[PDB]
């Protein structure tokens, strides 16, 4: 039917480049952000007041992944691979994917130069009933939807 | 479109994985008087209450054209309503019971949303997904409204796309263009008439569409 | 003006979408004695409680004026009023009484308001705009407080306004215009007349009210 | 009846020009705001304080409309073509409609040069049962009710 | 002060709009047993609970003087009591009932507050007026409390101002006046007798206290 | 009876010169202030501490004033004709009067040289079920009790 | 009893001199205070370190007490002799008593030269289910327990 | 202790203002059972609950001494705990239990705390105040849990101290003063004596005690 | 363990305070028909749920070791459980049933905890203290679910640790020292033996131990 | 059985030399802390980075025990007596101690120069229900754990 | 199976070298960080930005372990080592770990050169009916996963 008919449901995945991560927990906001300049003049003759915003640079950021903790260090092997200076392997390209009812891939995200930061271990409790979750900060110089 | 949902329902518990026994789907209310006439395993679908999806509500004036690619109705978003449907087994031996239970959760599990394919006529011309949630996420005062006793249950939510149009007309297309009159705010000069637009930019206007 | 808005109620479902059979609209509790005499598909609107809608209630002296262009009375804007209704559908099949629950929200959803017009004369004096909610938001209590067992239902929400009118009266109109007396503020200087205003200034101050 | 006796509806609408859109979900604040300058000053003569409040500018500002997010990828669109610096196509009118229960225009805003700034996804959830939305913060230089 | 309270209730009800029938005002509790009785249309303004205002709790020592404005007793504020009434409506039929619901709400209305005139000497003797409120925001567990069945109902909130009377007596006035003595504080001079307040300024400070 | 012996129940109402303003549904915080100036010096022969506090200029506040959003649009005029600085008629006297039963005023709150600078629409949601809202911000240079 | 043995009620009072005042519905916190000076220093011979704290001034504050709205007007008044100068009447000497069960003074707190500074009249709201309530914040030089 | 706090209770609801007539307070459950058998008006003072006061539990090590002016025992602050009493009047009239019950609201209103000079023995011993709450602040699910039906009570909550009694035991007093051993830490000079306090200065410190 | 802690209850209760009477304490639950058959003055500690006490939980591999100072098993720290008696007096006198309760409340005061010695042998094996509080903190519903009416009752709550058993083994003690092979990365020097510590360093380290 | 197997109760108590103070309702953290300072520093001759962390001085702090307010006045005469200089008799030694099942001294911790600095009173309600409480701050120099 | 398969429930358990503690309550989150430097820039002959983003220094943390207080002062001793200078015995190789269903270590995070730096005791409360807590915070130069 119509593009806007059709909703998305919170069916999801991702694909890193090299990095072995099959499912997450959950996905922190992807923001598309541009600077603005705002510039506040007067007219020479008559004095009214012209405000005129305007285009900045695009602004990157970085959008963190979680997921259930086990036996694979995918993430630590990436940190670690980023904490010697290896960023000739480090700096991978990544996809972040939201599908459809069918499992049609519906929206992309594709991330340009993306490197694991900061890796958190979720706060281990002796009563706790839900699992541990790791927490990873994945810092990508370029996000570009498609 | 409660009737469309509950054929839907009987229909994909009945050709799911319910194909060794040809089982009996009731909508009726699982009282202790229903429950002690009932002498066969069967799957009870009774339909508890009906609530508006606040959340997926969308309010706008949706425009509608016809094959001339020119809007001809203004109406609204349709309203989604959550429909729970109360889900037991019912079987002779607790644990045939819970080898039911086990069987229906399987076949309800991969039904997120229903292609609009499938549906009936009334529901298959809204041409829109429906979300189903077997177990997403209080049972014991409910069960004790109908005077029934607790058991295992799954609170199966459906979103019904019911329809909220106005159906309001619009305005008869525009052939002529525009034609737009300029003078004087306190009137000091005479108005013009102003002309309109040359008959090349509505051909041109009318040539761009496709 | 419970009254009223119940006519306008019965009105609606009598003579909205349901027109294919002549269903009965009953206002009666909906406990399990009601239900086991009813022998014909019946629509149950049961008033189940009132309350007053804090959130739009609005205070202050609006001020009424007759035919002469001057206020003669000073009156409070009306409360609004939360009237809610269960609504059920009774038929011997209970797909049929999904059928007739399904009739019951198209006929009621395409109403958010009414209009003043099509509103009884007490409820049409007041010229206001009366919000129409149909399932917009428990309920196991509701039912076994009520004597009934649980149902589908709709919960209606009619907003209706009571007019807190105190009928407070406003003094003469000032006709010769005012007066100003001025002097001293310890009484050295006697104080003066100190005229009023001229007729020329209170025959513009007049004829500027048109 | 009376201008002030009719209530008003959360039946509300936009118009962009160029943009299809046609319904959305929520819109933030809509603020007129003015600057206000304080300046105080005493009598030379007998020392009496006055302080006095005058004008200053009208202010520019931002609304974010949120959507249920879909196929559909007009504001994707939109900040594509204000990233890139076309500005001549990236600045488009605006309008804000608040109707009545007839669906008749009673208040519009009339929103002049807005162009998107920022676009963001909601947060993806494994086990969600929301429809998952997308947030756009329009700013606009000028905000006139009409 | 709830033999007031109630009586008050039975005046406005009985006084107020309603004056076509003479329906009666009954304060017994709205039971099965009480409703299966009944054969007229009346109005029952069952006592729910009491509660105390915390909210308007004032703590102070009071002064209250006699004729010779001289202080001599010592009390404190009155405590208000928060009374809650259940108020319906009972009459053969549905459409009777909201009518006379409607007509107990209109009349009800317009009473924010109770001015002491209207109150009865025991709660007059306060000249305090008495605030109540009709609705203004658990309605099915207290109807299953008393045993009932769930009824539309209006919950009235009347504050009465019950008496705090501990009565402290204040000293004898002080009419010749202070006298201070003043010496070394270690005794050096011997502490002199002082004098007092002069005639003159005893009779400036009683001719100044009018 | 007693002047303090009379509570205050929240029946109120507004009255401004030039805007036909009826009814509002709520006021915010009205507040009379002043400015403390402390100042501490030590007695100079004997070294004991002597701070002390000492009145200072009286301060202008800023009461807003919210009502249900409909047709008439007497603050957008109010608002329009103050951001045009065409003040010799947007400066208004204002009075925010409290009563008691009877409706008889028992406290004016009289707001000079008050004008609007500030209107902020509610927000707008689809499945919203509360009236819109309207907030007035109306500054004062002086406000005196009476 | 013993004097830690019998516990104290809520039953507090005022006494302001020359400002009628018999009761209040609440009262806030009243602290005695003294500022206390830190100085770290290390022993000149065997380098050990010593942080020596010691006594400051003692602190004026503000207790503040809120009332019932009513028709009387000492504060507005009290108020008013503050803001026009006349502190040689405006400074009064209060008093805050805490009693026993018999209502016999436990505990009092002397206010030395405390005026008022700042009235603020409570929110009004259509439909509020309360009274309304009047804060008045006191400024003084000394608070003397006794 | 409660079989002190219900003879407080009884004493002062038969000698409050409850002197007119000679009214029967009884502490049993006011089920409908003992409702259907009573003949006489009646003030039930039912025990509900019974909760510690955390909030006011205070610990520490209490010194307890004899004439001599020495501690000899150590205790602990007795531990506060709230006695909750449902309170109605019952009579053959409606408006006479409303009499009887503004009563007993008029006769516990005046009694904030309790003095411990007129306790019996077992609270008098404590020699500390007893707090009394009459309707500082569910009540449905009280009354149906305890299988009566809902009327106006009152909530009257008491704050009894129980004791903790730990009853440690103190050393024997140190009449010769206090002797100090000083040497090296290696143990280079050996240890010495060192003497104790001088007799002037054993006498000066009794002295100093008075 | 919970036969421990009724155990330990009933030697508490028999042998406390209550030592004027042969009271009877009995676990069963306090029904109505239970209460319709008791003729003496009883003590009722029926226990009513049983809960983990998360906040005491403690994780970690706890080191078990032999006489000879070496350890050879790893256990875990054991899991507190929260047990819920509802402690009830049973009398035919409502002032004898006050007196009982208060008996028992002053009985139950002084023990926070319990000894390990006091408890029995399997209890007893832990050597943990057994916080015990009769403070206490729905009453209602625990009484109406359980079929007896509500009454004045005290809420005891007993903290019993469960010891877990996942008895892992250590490896056997090592004699001989550690060994240590040094060598290239690469393999470009062949792995050497690198000899292990001297007999000299292991006495040493063996003598250190004591 | 061992030191760790036994647990501790929340049976406190507080010893002031010379402050006559028995029990109380509360009392706030006692925290032992030490200043920590971060050096970082490179390899002169390899450049790998080194960062190391030190220690500082032992730092003082305040506890806030609070109790029932009372006819008496200990800790009123204790800020007095700190309020007028006396700090040669202001200044005393304090222990608090947290026992075991049978009231026997676990954890002790010496406080070394402690005198109270705020005393702070209870927010006087008209319609509160518990007991009326007092806060006291008292400053350390040395806090050490016996 | 496989090592994404299996997941961590939170059984864990620590070791500290010299310092005897067999169980905690709780630990709070362990960061592996890592600095992000960003750097933007312009193309020297076309204009185009570039932004570029490249690893920092490893950062040191701290990891406050929390305990039921008991009789043992472990941390107690410690910290006294490390507050006295004695750094060479203070200094002490940590490891946390978490182990699987089958009591087999899964993860391992080790800390290089960690010393406790604060010791706080719960609030000690009268009406208090969970245990005492205590609070160990330590500081970390390098935290090395494995």
């Amino acid at each position: 039917p119509k593009p806007e008919d059709v909703l998305v449901a919170p069916n999801f995945g991702i694909q890193i480049d090299g990095v072995m991560v099959e499912y997450l927990n959950s996905v922190s906001n992807l923001q598309i952000e541009q600077d603005v300049i705002r510039y506040q003049q007067n007219q020479g003759t008559t004095g009214r007041n012209n405000v005129t915003l305007m285009p900045g640079v695009a602004k990157d950021g970085s959008v963190q992944v979680e997921r259930g903790m086990s036996q694979s260090s995918v993430f630590t092997q990436w940190i670690n691979d980023s904490m010697a200076g290896r960023m000739a392997t480090a700096r991978k390209n990544a996809t972040i994917i939201v599908m459809d009812y069918e499992d049609n891939p519906v929206k992309r995200w594709n991330l340009r130069n993306a490197w694991c930061s900061k890796v958190v271990a979720g706060t281990l409790k002796a009563g706790d009933t839900n699992a541990l979750t790791e927490t990873i900060t994945i810092v990508f110089e370029e996000l570009v939807v498609e | 479109m409660i009737h469309e949902v509950d054929e839907v329902l009987k229909a994909l518990l009945k050709g799911g994985a319910l194909t060794d026994s040809g089982i009996d789907v009731a909508f009726e209310a699982p009282t202790r008087d229903w429950a002690a006439r009932r002498n066969a395993p069967v799957v009870n679908a009774y339909l508890y209450d009906i609530r508006e999806d606040v959340g997926r509500r969308h309010r706008g004036q949706v425009a509608v054209r016809d094959q001339d690619d020119i809007v001809v109705k203004r109406r609204q978003p349709p309203r989604w309503f959550r429909l729970s449907y109360l889900v037991t087994a019912w079987t002779k031996t607790p644990q045939d019971e819970h080898r039911l239970l086990s069987a229906v959760l399987a076949t309800l599990l991969p039904r997120e949303q229903l292609p609009p394919y499938e549906l009936p006529g009334a529901l298959g011309a809204m041409n829109l997904p429906v979300p189903m949630t077997v177990a997403g996420v209080s049972l014991a005062e409910i069960w004790s409204a109908l005077g029934g006793e607790l058991k295992p249950s799954l609170d199966l939510v459906v979103t019904a796309p019911f329809p909220a149009y106005p159906e309001y007309d619009a305005g008869p297309p525009v052939t002529e263009g525009a034609t737009v009159r300029i003078g004087g705010v306190e009137g000091d000069p005479p108005m013009s008439e102003g002309r309109s637009h040359r008959p090349h930019q509505v051909a041109a206007a009318r040539a761009a569409r496709k």
